[PDB]
RNA sequence: AAACUUUCAACAACGGAUCUCUUGGUUCUCGCAUCGAUGAAGAACGCAGCGAAAUGCGAUACGUAAUGUGAAUUGCAGAAUUCCGUGAAUCAUCGAAUCUUUGAACGCACAUUGCGCCCCUUGGUAUUCCAGGGGGCAUGCCUGUUUGAGCGUCAUUU
RNA sequence: CGUGGAGGUCAGUGACGAAGCCUAGACCGUAAGGUCGGGUCGAACGGCCUCUAGUGCAGAUCUUGGUGGUAGUAGCAAAUAUUCAAAUGAGAACUUUGAAGACUGAAGUGGGGAAAGGUUCCACGUCAACAGCAGUUGGACGUGGGUUAGUCGAUCCUAAGAGAUGGGGAAGCUCCGUUUCAAAGGCCUGAUUUUAUGCAGGCCACCAUCGAAAGGGAAUCCGGUUAAGAUUCCGGAACCUGG
RNA sequence: AUAUUGGCGAGAGACCGAUAGCGAACAAGUACAGUGAUGGAAAGAUGAAAAGAACUUUGAAAAGAGAGUGAAAAAGUACGUGAAAUUGUUGAAAGGGAAGGGCAUUUGAUCAGACA
């Protein structure tokens, strides 16, 4: 949450199958938003973060409490 | 006696599939019979108990007592009624479980296909 | 066969304070450094194995078959043997007790039961019936459940319904003449049991 | 270990998931005979092997 | 000194993770699975381990595909699909 | 609720393609919306419901596939009859039947004849 | 005389014998013939509203479709439209599918989620570079197709 | 004499209490044992004729389990060392903070890593077990959070060596050989303006592949930032490779 | 027509009865050991029904004491019965370097029978 205010950061878990070029493309795709550059790392329980950095044309915080959380 | 080469009279084997026995087989097992009354009314002594069935216990504690079947409660052989419950000490309650050969329909719920079960064992439906 | 066996357990040897029947190797179980094998061993092979080729059956010489199976026929008549039995016969109009060859013709349990008791069975039949208990075994657990005594034992010549009509009867048991076994004409090597005879099997025994 | 491969690391993971007291609700199901959970690991008794 | 201060230079393996059968004993220097036999095509197993072998046959696994030839063998291998009938 | 199949099929190809894309956009907010929430098994139901849609589209695509192919030599593996390896060799019941220009003969003019005992 | 020790008994401990159980085992007998490159047996990792296991399943993940049944499932929560019904169910049956990463395991490797090539397609101003989507490329052998090699060898050119 | 099972019989005993267990109470037997009463108990069991055997324990440094005396005993004594007060808490020699006395003494009891471990890291809760006194503390227990890279490593390369392939042995699992006694393969552009890529030159004959997180090797730095990440995030400013 | 300690489906036993029977009646080829080949356990039973002890009181808590449920808590998720070794308390007795035993009687305690 606080990258996200803080960081103009929306963090996904995302699938294990899918590089920083899907990430983009995806998170463009399903939310109408511009990426600057995706970070990515896997979890300790095997699963994998993105943090997902947008263009300082987004809001990400208004962006993220537009998919609906908080 | 039995007679035929595919029946077990063996008790191993028997109690094994009472106990293991799957959800759709346990619905026939858990047979009431008809009442008195209900037996003249459609020619036939007995139906697998079904839910919103009306039913007199006629053996055990609660022997006189009458309900609606609340529900089959299949995964344990029993079956509840509501009316037939225990008050706790906490004054909490709790249905008690009964046992449908225990039971007696007084009044039957039905569909086409309960009524064309009834039909299937040559039993006439008012 | 293998059972007490599916070890690789070794011996000791001795000079280590300990009894030296072989022990179960490796070790972190529990298991391991235990006793082995022998038949004084927890989880060892019994002494002796049983073994399928032991003998079950017995040859029983062919004509002393047949003497003892005569000598328990002749024991059938002979009112105080059959008493000795069980059997419950103390008034029965006589013995050997013949019945008509209608009998053989009985489709109906109900009219076969009639007609055992019209000739006197009434109280061999009450005493079967009379007589299921739990049997005292582990054999209640190994498909023998209930105990009972043994009722009359009706013998034919043709079966015309009888055998069918008196299966369900507890205790009564059909025979036709032309066999006739032992196992059922002395019941647990006791001379005596009660038989009523159809005519029809009453002169074919000649 | 401390630099590895993503096959131990995934093991590692179904390996921290595993390691959880019994979800309590399991103890009130009809016929339950699962008291506590007796496969826990700990990385101070028992060593994983890889 | 051949007992415990010995015992502390243990750090190395001998044995990996084999892909073949997931036990660990994929012996590294050797590049061959001291179990099941990887990457032999055929797989480890000896009439004098009557025990290993029952630790591994079929029926020890899902059997994902073999569970259901029974069934499909007693319907004398069916296809197609069924009908419809009533009540 | 959940969708049902009887329905899918009467739908057409991009309708049902449609609802696919509709039941995942509401998979997601279901998801986003579970880790606000104790409990949320309505999310079961719409992840069934895409289940059940892409068999239907895949049911569809291959008995499409299946008549354009039924009727000749060579059709797609997975569309050939499963049975079993073995007996996918074996001879068919015409190779089978195969006898010889000298049997064929033999057994014409010689069959096994029915005939019976008494007089 | 106590305390202490020893013996007996009663109640209480410790321990789990004994008795009675038995959805397991063991042996006998009868009937039957069906694994796999159409990817088997086995492995790994995953999947539930709330599961660590066992059982089940494969990103369609304790299940999808079909069929029979005829109202449950149940630890709690839940949906609520599913109850004179194309219809409940952790039901039975099962003929249609989905079937991750692997494994004889097949583009090459593999203590690596490592590294190529080909085709169709999409996006980036692109036959050439990059990225996304789909579809492919192991080995021996057989029949056949095509393209070829050799003064091994025939004939035919002028 | 006694035990598990079997055929027969006593229409045997029993939820109004079967079996079992306890009992310096009774009685029968030379004895093996048998019978009773009382207490405890809860679902089955026995007499007699006969059948049958995995049929009778004190021992075997017997097997498995349980339990004693030993005994509140040996002991809990290496590594210089502890102290006052407050706070918290049911509880403080042992937790936290303050004070004081010391130690390790940069060949560290400092600050980081390789192998190995695998979450032990961090936070909140918190003491039944565990830390051979203790415990409010913990590497314990419960619930969560946490590991961000074109430039750091891997990935590429080759080392000792490993190891497919045409082949040659071997009944065979397989053994030999690695450029070997093989018809071993792909680049650069031109030729296309039916068209997408067939042929036209000329080369090059090098004939797998795996094998180093210390060897070889394209390229990043400072300042700030977290409970826990950082040459990886943020700020600024660079550089390399491909197009 | 023959074989068959494997597979699928069935019917059975003068078989074993939880230290027995397969190693495994159970989340058993599990947990656990070993670099590896391999080795490999222990572990079933409240009650018809959880009715699994509301509430009061003492306690920091665990629990105790009441109450309550139940045919029974002399069944309390340590759970059917609940032996022995071994232990606590109570009661009775003996004891100058062991104890225990035989024949006999005193003393104490205890008890059957038989009288009519
Ligand atoms: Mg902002
Ligand atoms: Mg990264
Ligand atoms: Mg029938
Ligand atoms: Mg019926
Ligand atoms: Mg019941
Ligand atoms: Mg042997
Ligand atoms: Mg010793
Ligand atoms: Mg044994
Ligand atoms: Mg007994
Ligand atoms: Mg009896
Ligand atoms: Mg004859
Ligand atoms: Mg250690
Ligand atoms: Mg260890
Ligand atoms: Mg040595
Ligand atoms: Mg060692
Ligand atoms: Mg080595
Ligand atoms: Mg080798
Ligand atoms: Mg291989
Ligand atoms: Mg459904
Ligand atoms: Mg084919
Ligand atoms: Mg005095
Ligand atoms: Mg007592
Ligand atoms: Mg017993
Ligand atoms: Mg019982
Ligand atoms: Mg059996
Ligand atoms: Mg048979
Ligand atoms: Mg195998
Ligand atoms: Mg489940
Ligand atoms: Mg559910
Ligand atoms: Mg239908
Ligand atoms: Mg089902
Ligand atoms: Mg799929
Ligand atoms: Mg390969
Ligand atoms: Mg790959
Ligand atoms: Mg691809
Ligand atoms: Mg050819
Ligand atoms: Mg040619
Ligand atoms: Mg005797
Ligand atoms: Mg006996
Ligand atoms: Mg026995
Ligand atoms: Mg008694
Ligand atoms: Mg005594
Ligand atoms: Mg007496
Ligand atoms: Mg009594
Ligand atoms: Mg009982
Ligand atoms: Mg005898
Ligand atoms: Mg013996
Ligand atoms: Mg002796
Ligand atoms: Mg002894
Ligand atoms: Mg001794
Ligand atoms: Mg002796
Ligand atoms: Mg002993
Ligand atoms: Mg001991
Ligand atoms: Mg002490
Ligand atoms: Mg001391
Ligand atoms: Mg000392
Ligand atoms: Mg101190
Ligand atoms: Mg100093
Ligand atoms: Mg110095
Ligand atoms: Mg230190
Ligand atoms: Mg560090
Ligand atoms: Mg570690
Ligand atoms: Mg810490
Ligand atoms: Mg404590
Ligand atoms: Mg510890
Ligand atoms: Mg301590
Ligand atoms: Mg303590
Ligand atoms: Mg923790
Ligand atoms: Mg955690
Ligand atoms: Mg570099
Ligand atoms: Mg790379
Ligand atoms: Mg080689
Ligand atoms: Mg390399
Ligand atoms: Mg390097
Ligand atoms: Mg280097
Ligand atoms: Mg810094
Ligand atoms: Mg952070
Ligand atoms: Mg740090
Ligand atoms: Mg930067
Ligand atoms: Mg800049
Ligand atoms: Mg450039
Ligand atoms: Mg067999
Ligand atoms: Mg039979
Ligand atoms: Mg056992
Ligand atoms: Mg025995
Ligand atoms: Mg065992
Ligand atoms: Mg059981
Ligand atoms: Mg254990
Ligand atoms: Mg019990
Ligand atoms: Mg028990
Ligand atoms: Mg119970
Ligand atoms: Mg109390
Ligand atoms: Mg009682
Ligand atoms: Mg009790
Ligand atoms: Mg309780
Ligand atoms: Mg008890
Ligand atoms: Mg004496
Ligand atoms: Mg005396
Ligand atoms: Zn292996």
């Amino acid at each position: 949450m606080k990258k996200v205010e803080d960081g103009n950061i929306l963090v996904f878990q995302v699938s294990m199958k899918a590089n920083k070029y899907q990430i983009k493309k995806a998170v463009k795709e399903l939310y109408e938003v511009d990426v600057l550059k995706v970070n990515t790392l896997v979890r300790p329980n095997g699963t994998k973060k993105a943090y997902v950095r947008l263009t300082a044309d987004y809001d990400a915080l208004d962006i993220a409490n537009r998919i609906g959380y908080i | 006696a039995k007679q035929s080469l595919d029946v077990s009279s063996d008790r191993r084997k028997a109690r094994k599939a009472y106990f293991t026995a799957p959800s759709s087989q346990r619905r026939v097992l858990l047979s009431a019979p008809l009442s008195k009354e209900l037996r003249a009314q459609y020619g036939i002594k007995a139906l697998p108990i079904r839910r919103d069935d009306e039913v007199l216990v006629v053996r055990g504690s609660k022997k006189g007592q009458e309900g609606k079947i609340s529900s089959v409660y299949r995964l344990k052989f029993a079956v509840q009624v509501d009316k037939v419950t225990k008050e706790k000490v906490n004054g909490a309650s709790v249905p008690i479980n009964l046992h449908p050969s225990k039971l007696v329909i007084t009044k039957l719920h039905l569909d086409k296909d309960r009524k064309a079960l009834i039909q299937r064992k040559g039993g006439k439906l008012e | 066969e293998k059972a007490g066996h599916q070890t690789s357990a070794e011996s000791w040897g001795t000079g280590r304070a300990v009894a030296r029947i072989p022990r179960v190797g490796g070790g972190g179980t529990g298991r391991s450094g235990q006793g082995a094998f022998g038949n004084m061993c927890r989880g060892g092979r019994m002494f002796a194995p049983t073994k399928t080729w032991r003998k079950w059956n017995v040859k029983v010489n062919h004509n002393e078959k047949r003497y003892a199976t005569a000598s328990a026929i002749a024991a059938t008549a002979v009112a105080s043997l059959v008493l000795a039995r069980g059997h419950r016969v103390e008034k029965i109009p006589e013995i050997p007790l013949v019945v008509s060859t209608d009998l053989e013709s009985i489709q109906k349990t109900k009219e076969a039961v009639a007609a055992l008791k019209a000739v006197g069975a009434h109280s061999d039949l009450l005493k079967v019936l009379k007589s299921k208990k739990l049997r005292a075994g582990k054999g209640k657990y190994r498909n023998r459940r209930w105990t009972q005594r043994r009722g009359p034992l009706v013998v034919y010549a043709e079966d015309n319904g009888i055998v069918k009509a008196l299966r369900n009867v507890p205790g009564v048991e059909t025979a036709n003449v032309a066999s006739l076994n032992l196992l059922q004409l002395a019941p647990g090597a006791h001379l005596g049991r009660f038989v009523i005879w159809t005519e029809a099997a009453f002169t074919k025994l000649d | 270990a401390a630099q590895k491969s993503f096959r131990i690391k995934q093991k590692m993971a179904k390996a921290k998931k595993q390691n959880r007291p019994l979800p309590q609700w399991i103890r009130l199901r009809t016929n339950n005979t699962i008291r506590y959970n007796a496969k826990r690991r700990n990385w101070r008794r028992t060593k994983m092997n890889i | 000194g051949k007992g415990t201060p010995s015992f502390g230079k243990r750090h190395n393996k001998s044995h990996t993770l084999c892909n073949r059968c997931g036990r660990r004993s994929f012996h590294v220097q050797k590049k061959t699975c001291s179990s099941c036999g990887y990457p032999a095509a055929k797989t480890r197993s000896y009439n004098w381990g009557a025990k290993a072998k029952r630790r591994h046959t079929t029926g020890t696994g899902r059997m994902r595909y073999l569970k259901h030839v029974s069934r499909r063998f007693k319907n004398g291998f069916q296809t197609g699909s069924a009908s419809k009938a009533s009540a | 609720a959940g969708v049902k199949a009887y329905e899918l099929r009467t739908k057409s190809k991009e309708q049902l393609a449609s609802q696919l894309v509709d039941l995942k956009k509401e998979l997601a907010e279901l998801k986003v919306q579970k880790l606000s929430r104790p409990s949320l098994p309505k999310i079961k139901t719409v992840r069934k419901s895409i289940a059940c849609v892409l068999t239907v589209i895949n049911e569809q695509q291959r008995e499409a596939v299946r008549q354009l192919y039924k009727g000749k030599k060579y059709q797609p593996k997975d569309l050939r009859a499963k049975k079993t390896r073995a007996l996918r060799r074996a001879l068919t019941k015409f190779e089978a039947s195969q006898v010889t220009e000298k049997q064929r003969k033999k057994q014409i003019a010689f069959p096994q004849r029915k005939y019976a005992i008494k007089a």
